[PDB]
């Protein structure tokens, strides 16, 4: 029970007026980022990688893996650093607003932050109150103003409350000052709709009036004062502890589908390089068991790696494997996946079919982190008042683009229950004739009556009966009672019961929901037999709780408040435009990064593979196959352009056939370019390609010569014969996935070819003088004066493009 | 807003190819069509070429080298006598081969300093570290430091025909022009300065397995130190355990008369290169080239099965898809 006082001065421990709709501080940035860097099982396992190289004496420096993991850290952290910072500002043009109070006998204007509990601030018609008011005085008699909370509770009526019948007549900012009270309010609770206090006004010489509070005067944050001049409240709750405040819930970590199945893919390829370096060590020493394998009189070993001790060269040996094959597992495709995230959510911003004229305002973009997962969505739990509401200019088309494609609209609202039914009518979501399932409290007026209903409508009403058929309708009281008092009985889980009419009815209905209430059925349909991607949008600060419980959460930057699309991740200024934002947007987004994760796969084991089969033809001794300017150019230089350019600038489906055609959403849900199917045929074509890379250069040179002239060819040209059928194999694998060949897929994809062959036929056929190596002079410019190593080349090229091309004839009829 | 550009908009003009079933039915046509013919041009061609590899490592009693796989009294000799069937028509090209060498190694092929041996004034007296066991002794810096030199291949593998006479007539195998014309003449140079190359040598020291040091190699002041053919060759690491390496060239006689006559030869090799201590063996290869190389028909028995694979698949899914 907190002591306010009125004027701020006598007849401390209370927060500060201020929004923090951000994640991170100053502070605690780098400790909460790195954490959430770390989710990642690539960013750990090269910090493990890098540790043991920073304790043991290696054959290779600590530079290997420090370098790209010192880089896929630092750039992932300047976007969520810098896409937050942006969230320090829309909070900052907020609080950093004008709101007047009479401080002494003077009009002071602090901003919307700096206000304390217990000073008397004032309001003018059409403006929200700051804090948690205490209505004192009107300006007209009676004491009374007229708020609408349509942002708090969903309620769109104007509601009236009450002065303080001791206060009525100050006004003036000059009586103000002759006020002497003390209010006791309870501490903030976030019931919305209880409060408990009291003024006991002090007069001059003795006066114990005590007009006990109530839910009639406070004027809480958010609610619009409307058909009124002024008033003059008297702050009680000062943000953060506001009743608005108390029902957020709490940011958390939201990562997509897609970034949960790069980490399904990097744990059998954790077990692909495992099993690569144990098989090479498990072989290098049944090798080396022969006295004459090691140490063949040709090369010698040093008289210190000949006293090292036996039981640290097979682990120094392995881990020698692993640095050797470590570009199986990509940390260069979280610098690409970051780039696309970052420059592809401008796509959502530049668009015009997202321009409200009467708002003058478009799209916006809270995160790129979900960009993929709007493409991916299984539930979308709207708003009513405000968001779907008369209806708006499509909200009644856009839900049946919602139900063609699939989805699952539920209507969580805070409004009248059939007051609701009737706009949910109106959206046609509930058609005429569509059976109501009312469990509202006008049909479960008790306690047990609820169970005999509730499977008297599932276990023998509604599979026992279709899609338009049946509908249900819920409350915030009975709901209450399947949720709450439905945690003990577990011989028949009302929970369980409910949770089956809701995945078999057409549309769901819920009104008179708690802010609080709506992020538990977004949080019931989360964990219910799998991992339905669940949407929510809405418009108003009780919306906020479920923007924060969903996978992606859209705000409607509306009229009433910007609380939702605050704690959101984007921000449409309407409804109707979550059929442009979902169809078209998260089906281009999706499909562009689920084939850049496929194919950075890909374009790395067809990489390695070839380099994993020659240590059964050299000793097993960990010699790289290729150049060293080779293997780190390779992800960065040669291979690096091509991929991004198509996750940033191609549309598979047209961008005007998708947003008209709704069917073409469900052909990507359930993550069908990411699954166990479709993983199996980049895995195995290629190793089916870095097996034909190298099995067919190593058949090539049993001739003893290659050219005309009689000339022999060493293990450099060995190398780049089968990093020149590797460049142009994985490159004219996108170049046959590529459908929209915009004039940049035209310059990247044929000039990363003329960049590779331009780049060699010039570092090697110098003798560059900062070299110690000068190993590859004329490896390049000889290895293309054959004419057996052309048509060696146009052979494993096509060789290895036939399964892509065989399924092109197949898969592309019927 | 007022950018609702093409790139903005995300309506860039693009191609938009639709790679349909009935416009590839034409693709695996033309290539079994263009595979077979060429598959079946580097097939022959790899057939006319008349090649020969004869074993001498010995490792049998009954082995004419034999009588020196481990000899104590150096040097050994031997000779092998083989038989050509029919004439060698162009220039042949006389190699060596060895088996269970790992020249691919990588403790080995890391073993030179490729700066010592361009000249570099600075490298010639203080070597890499690479080439660390065979980088100094006598407290001398070895002159080519590194394993790779330290091993060069240095038997003699002379030629000789049984004319009509019992009398054997030498064929003359031209030695210069067997490395890499790059890297003999840019790669691989001498040290800076000097009228004498066994002056430029002077603070360093002769591998260890050597009989005479790097400029003593040949007479030829252009085929003496760091530019020896046969030096130049063996440097370049094989990529493979069993390799060929160039060891000679018999330039075709400017008559009509074929450069390798039909009949009885006489191998005889001078044996220096120990190879059996680690289960290696030791070959000579005669052969003549042509445009795409020596004999090897994978690429031939390789245009074939993929271009009358597609040649057929192509048929089949021109049948199945005509149905319809
Ligand atoms: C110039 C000659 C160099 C010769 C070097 C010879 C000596 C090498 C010694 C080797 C020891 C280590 C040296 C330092 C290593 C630097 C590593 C580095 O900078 O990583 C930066 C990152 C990651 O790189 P990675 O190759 O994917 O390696 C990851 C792997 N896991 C690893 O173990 O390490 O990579 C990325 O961050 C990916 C960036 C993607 C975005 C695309 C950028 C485009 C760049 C410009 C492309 C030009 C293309 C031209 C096109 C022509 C016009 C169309
Ligand atoms: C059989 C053998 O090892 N030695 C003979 C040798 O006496 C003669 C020579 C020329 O015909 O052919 C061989
Ligand atoms: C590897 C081998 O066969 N051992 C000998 C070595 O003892 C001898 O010193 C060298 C020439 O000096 O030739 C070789
Ligand atoms: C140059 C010569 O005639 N004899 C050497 C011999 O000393 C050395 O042992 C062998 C390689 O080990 O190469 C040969
Ligand atoms: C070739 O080898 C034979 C083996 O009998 C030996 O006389 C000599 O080294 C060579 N013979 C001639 C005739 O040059
Ligand atoms: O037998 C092993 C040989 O090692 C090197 C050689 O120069 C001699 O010192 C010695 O005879
Ligand atoms: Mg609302």
């Amino acid at each position: 029970t907190r002591t306010v006082f009125v004027g701020n001065h006598p007849v401390q421990r209370f927060c500060d007026n201020r929004i923090v709709s951000s994640k991170y501080t100053l502070w605690n940035f780098l400790p909460k980022n790195l954490f959430e860097q770390f989710r990642r099982i690539a960013n750990f396992y090269f910090l493990i990688i890098f540790l043991v190289q920073v304790t043991v004496d290696t054959p290779t420096s600590p530079v290997t893996s420090g370098l790209p993991l010192f880089f896929v850290i630092t750039v992932t952290a300047i976007k969520q650093g810098y896409e937050d910072w942006l969230r320090h500002r829309a909070d900052n043009e907020v609080n950093k607003s004008t709101v007047y109070i009479i401080e002494n006998a003077k009009r002071v204007r602090k901003e919307s932050e700096k206000i304390k509990v217990g000073d008397v601030v004032e309001v003018q018609a059409d403006e929200t109150f700051p804090c948690d008011l205490i209505l004192l005085s009107s300006c007209t008699t009676d004491g009374t103003c007229y708020v609408t909370t349509a942002s708090l509770d969903g309620e769109s009526n104007c509601k009236t409350h009450y002065a303080v019948r001791d206060t009525i007549a100050l006004c003036t900012a000059e009586s103000i000052d002759t006020l002497r009270a003390a209010i006791e309010c309870e501490q903030p609770q976030p019931d919305l709709y209880k409060f408990v206090g009291r003024i006991n006004i002090y007069s001059n010489s003795l006066e114990a009036v005590a007009r006990s509070l109530g839910p009639e005067n406070l004027l809480l944050k958010g609610a619009t004062l409307k058909n009124t001049e002024k008033i003059y409240g008297v702050a009680v709750y000062t943000g953060m502890e506001t009743k608005m405040a108390l029902n957020y819930q709490g940011k958390s970590q939201k990562r997509s589908a897609v970034e949960k199945s790069i980490n399904a893919f990097l744990i059998v390829y954790l077990f692909i390089l495992l099993t690569k370096a144990a098989v090479c060590t498990t072989l290098k020493y049944v090798w080396q068991s022969t006295p004459y394998n090691d140490e063949p009189w040709y090369n010698q070993k040093t008289q210190k790696e000949r006293e090292t001790l036996k039981v640290l060269k097979m682990f120094t040996d392995f881990l020698s494997f692993m640095v050797l094959f470590n570009f199986i597992i990509p940390v260069s495709m979280y610098v690409t996946v970051e780039m696309q995230k970052f420059l592809g959510s401008f796509f959502i911003s530049w668009d015009k079919d997202f321009y409200d004229e009467e708002i003058n305002e478009g799209a916006l973009v809270n995160t790129s982190d979900l960009n993929e997962e709007l493409g991916q969505v299984d539930y979308v739990f709207t708003d009513k008042t405000g968001t779907l509401t008369k209806l708006q200019d499509q909200a009644a088309e856009t839900i049946e683009a919602l139900h063609a494609a699939g989805l699952k609209v539920w209507v969580l609202t805070g409004d009248k229950m059939e007051t609701a039914k009737s706009t949910c009518y109106a959206c046609r979501l509930f058609q005429t004739n569509t059976e109501l399932l009312e469990l509202t409290t006008k049909t479960i007026e008790e306690s047990e009556r609820k169970e005999d209903r509730l499977h008297e409508l599932l276990i023998e009403y509604r599979k026992k009966l279709e899609h338009q058929e049946y509908g249900l309708i819920i409350d915030g009281s009975t709901l209450s009672l399947i949720l709450n008092s439905s945690q003990d009985s577990s011989s028949n889980n009302y929970k369980s019961i409910f949770l089956q009419i809701c995945m078999k009815c057409t549309a769901v209905l819920c009104c008179r929901m708690a802010p609080l209430q709506k992020a538990q059925i977004v949080r019931m349909v989360k964990n219910l037999k799998g991992s339905p991607i669940t949407l929510s949008i809405g418009d108003g600060a009780n919306d906020v709780s479920m923007i924060l419980e969903s996978h992606v959460g859209i705000g409607i930057k509306g009229k009433e408040g910007r609380q939702a699309a605050r704690n959101s991740d984007y921000s449409v200024p309407k409804f109707k435009h979550l059929k442009k934002l979902l169809l078209a947007h998260g089906h281009l987004y999706y499909v562009r990064i689920a084939h850049l994760v496929q194919y950075f796969f890909y374009k790395n084991l067809c990489f390695i593979l070839p380099q994993f089969l020659y240590q059964f033809f050299c000793g097993f001794s960990q010699q790289p196959l290729y150049d060293a300017a080779y293997l780190t150019m390779y992800n960065i230089c040669f291979t690096s352009l091509p991929i991004l350019a198509y996750s940033l600038l191609e549309q598979h489906i047209n961008i005007d056939t998708l947003t008209s055609d709704p069917r073409l959403y469900m052909k990507i849900s359930g993550n069908a370019m990411l699954q166990l199917g479709p993983f199996l045929y980049w895995t195995f074509l290629a190793a089916f390609e870095g097996t034909v890379f190298f099995f067919g250069t190593y058949f090539l040179f049993q001739t003893a010569s290659l050219e005309e002239n009689g000339k022999v060819y060493g293990n450099w040209t060995f190398g780049t014969i089968v990093f020149t059928v590797l460049v142009f194999t994985v490159t004219l694998k996108l170049a046959l996935d590529t459908r929209f060949w915009t004039w940049i897929n035209h310059f990247v994809i044929w000039g990363s070819l003329a960049f590779y062959v331009f780049f060699s036929f010039f570092w090697g056929g110098i003798i560059w003088p900062f070299l110690k190596q000068q190993r590859m002079y004329f490896v390049f410019a000889q290895m293309l004066s054959s004419v057996s190593t052309w048509l060696a080349i146009i052979l494993l090229i096509f060789i290895s493009l036939f399964p892509e091309i065989l399924l092109i004839v197949l898969k592309n009829v019927r | 807003r007022p950018d609702n550009t093409a790139f903005k908009q995300q309506r860039l003009p693009a191609w938009q190819p639709i790679l349909t079933a009935g416009t590839v039915l034409p693709i695996f046509f033309i290539i079994g069509l263009i595979f077979i013919p060429i598959g079946i041009g580097i097939f022959v061609t790899s057939n006319n070429i008349r090649e020969i590899e004869i074993d001498y490592t010995g490792t049998e009693p009954s082995s004419p080298c034999n009588k020196c796989l481990s000899p104590d009294v150096t040097p050994c000799f031997c000779t092998i006598n083989f038989t050509l069937e029919k004439s060698f028509e162009g220039n042949v090209f006389m190699y060596y081969g060895l088996s269970n060498f790992y020249q691919n190694h990588r403790r080995y092929v890391k073993s030179r300093d490729d700066s010592q041996l361009n000249g570099d004034s600075s490298a010639l007296l203080n070597p890499s570290k690479e080439c660390e066991p065979y980088r100094r002794n006598e407290d001398k810096p070895i002159a080519p430091c590194g394993a790779i030199m330290n091993s060069m291949f240095n038997d003699t593998l002379e030629l000789f025909l049984i004319g009509q006479d019992s009398y054997p007539i030498p064929i003359a195998l031209k030695k210069k022009g067997i490395a890499w014309w790059t890297d003999k003449n840019v790669k691989f140079r001498n040290p800076p300065g000097g009228d004498n190359l066994e002056e430029r040598f002077k603070g360093t020291t002769k591998p260890v397995n050597w009989l005479k040091p790097v400029y003593m190699l040949d007479s030829d002041p252009d085929n003496n130190g760091f530019i020896n053919e046969d030096f130049i060759v063996w440097m370049r690491t094989a990529a493979l355990p069993t390799f060929r390496k160039l060891y000679r060239l018999i330039e075709r006689k400017s008559d009509l008369h074929p450069t390798l006559p039909a009949g009885r030869y006489w191998l005889n090799v001078t044996y220096n290169y120990p190879v059996h201590y680690f289960d290696g063996r030791k070959r000579m290869i005669l052969s003549t080239i042509s445009w795409m190389g020596g004999k090897n028909p994978f690429l031939g028995i390789a245009y074939i099965a993929v271009g009358s694979i597609s040649f057929l698949l192509g048929v089949v899914l021109l049948v199945i898809n005509h149905k319809y």
